[PDB]
């Protein structure tokens, strides 16, 4: 946060992209080297660029570093979809803030086309039902951008109650995933003919349905 | 006038020793550059000398350096060592040296400047700037106009 980075950076594939890192007199301006890290969603950071502009073996020639004045930047040529990640800048610091300092972090978003969600709805487990509890599991993943609307309806009548819905989160393919849970008593599950979880994405709505079918 | 008699010194108070910085002598003062002028050595006894006024410092350093075992390679500051009076930017540095012995001695023969005290060595944890000092005669009247 001491070193300032772009909150967000985008780019289409095959494009050249740049991520800035500007600090004070202490962190970079003093002459201290700059280091860059790559962080894929849900994973630990990778040493990407060290000592301003050097690449550790395992990093593509597509990546390059640069330093001038109080700024440092990361260059990516031939942008791949693989590159979508979180980027962090590093520099030694002489200020009250401690010796090692990190930047705010940058959301590098490589272009993706529209992606309709894959929705799978599960009825309450029979084992679960034995426990006098009953939940419906609505699961929509592989979609882009990260925005969806979840509707629950007993038969043809929608009811916004007992609903626990998550926030989209991207997977290794950089497409989002979201899960919704409906908490009922087993008798409510039984009472109605059928339950339907419908998700609305890109003006197209997918309406999967389940019903009390024992087997 | 070029004469030995030119100049008058009425009180000792009128002797002024001014500390001028190396930054004021257009010398690179970045921590990585500045440190190239500092070095460790044994067999030399650190000396200190009092001065009276000094230049506002561009940059200063607040440094602690030890040996790997954690024991400081820099001398503990004497009662009379205070942080340099006016620093625009202080560079706080704390670390260790793998294979160094003795005390920190300035290479150029310049002094480590603190608050009204110049030294041949670097004191642990005290704010300093690099510089040299010069002696001159300033009467109170002249002194009053400048500082006010
Ligand atoms: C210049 O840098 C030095 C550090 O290299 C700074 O000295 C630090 O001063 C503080 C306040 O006196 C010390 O904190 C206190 O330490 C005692 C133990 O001695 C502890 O019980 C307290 O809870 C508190 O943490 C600190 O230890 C001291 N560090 C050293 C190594 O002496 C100094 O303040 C810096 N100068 C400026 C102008 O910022
Ligand atoms: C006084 O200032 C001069 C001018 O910078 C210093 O000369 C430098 O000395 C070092 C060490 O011998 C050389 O590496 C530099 O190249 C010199 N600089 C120039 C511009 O020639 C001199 O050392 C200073 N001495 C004191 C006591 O401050």
């Amino acid at each position: 946060s001491v070193l300032t980075q772009p909150p967000s950076v985008s780019g289409a594939p095959g494009q050249r992209v740049t991520i800035s890192c500007t600090g004070s007199s202490s962190n970079i301006g003093a002459g201290f080297d700059v280091h860059w890290y790559q962080q894929l969603p849900g994973t630990a950071p990778k040493l990407l660029i060290y000592d301003n502009n050097n690449r550790p073996s395992g990093v593509p020639d597509r990546f390059s570093g640069s330093k001038s004045g109080t700024s440092a930047s990361l260059a990516i040529t031939g942008l791949q979809a693989e590159d979508e990640a979180d980027y962090y800048c590093q520099s030694y610091d002489t200020s009250l803030s401690g010796p090692v300092v990190f930047g705010g972090g940058t959301k590098l978003t490589v272009l993706q086309p529209k992606a309709a969600p894959s929705v799978t709805l599960f009825p309450p487990s029979s084992e679960e039902l034995q426990a006098n509890k009953a939940t419906l599991v609505c699961l929509i993943s592989d979609f882009y951008p990260g925005a969806v609307t979840v509707a629950w309806k007993a038969d043809s009548s929608p009811i916004k109650a007992g609903v626990e819905t998550t926030t989209p989160s991207k997977q290794s393919n950089n497409k989002y995933a979201a899960s919704s849970y409906l908490s009922l008593t087993p008798e409510q599950w039984k009472s109605h003919r059928s339950y339907s979880c419908q998700v609305t994405h890109e003006g197209s709505t997918v309406e999967k349905t389940v019903a009390p079918t024992e087997c | 006038v070029d004469s030995v008699c030119s100049g008058t010194l009425q009180k000792t108070e009128d002797v002024h020793l001014m500390g001028f910085t190396l930054s004021g002598q257009k010398v690179a003062d970045s921590p990585l550059e500045a440190s190239k002028r500092w070095a460790f050595r044994t067999g030399v006894p650190p000396k200190n000398v009092e001065y009276t006024e000094g230049e506002e410092a561009k940059t200063c350093y607040n440094i602690s350096v030890t040996d790997p075992s954690g024991k400081s390679l820099l001398l503990d500051p004497p009662s009379n060592i205070r942080d340099y009076p006016k620093c625009k930017t202080v560079h706080h540095i704390q670390g260790q040296n793998p294979h160094a012995q003795g005390i920190a001695l300035h290479l150029w023969g310049a002094f480590f400047l603190y608050d009204r005290v110049a030294s041949t060595t670097m004191y642990r944890g005290k704010v300093f700037t690099e510089g040299n000092i010069a002696a001159m005669i300033v009467n109170k009247t002249v002194h009053r106009m400048i500082f006010s």
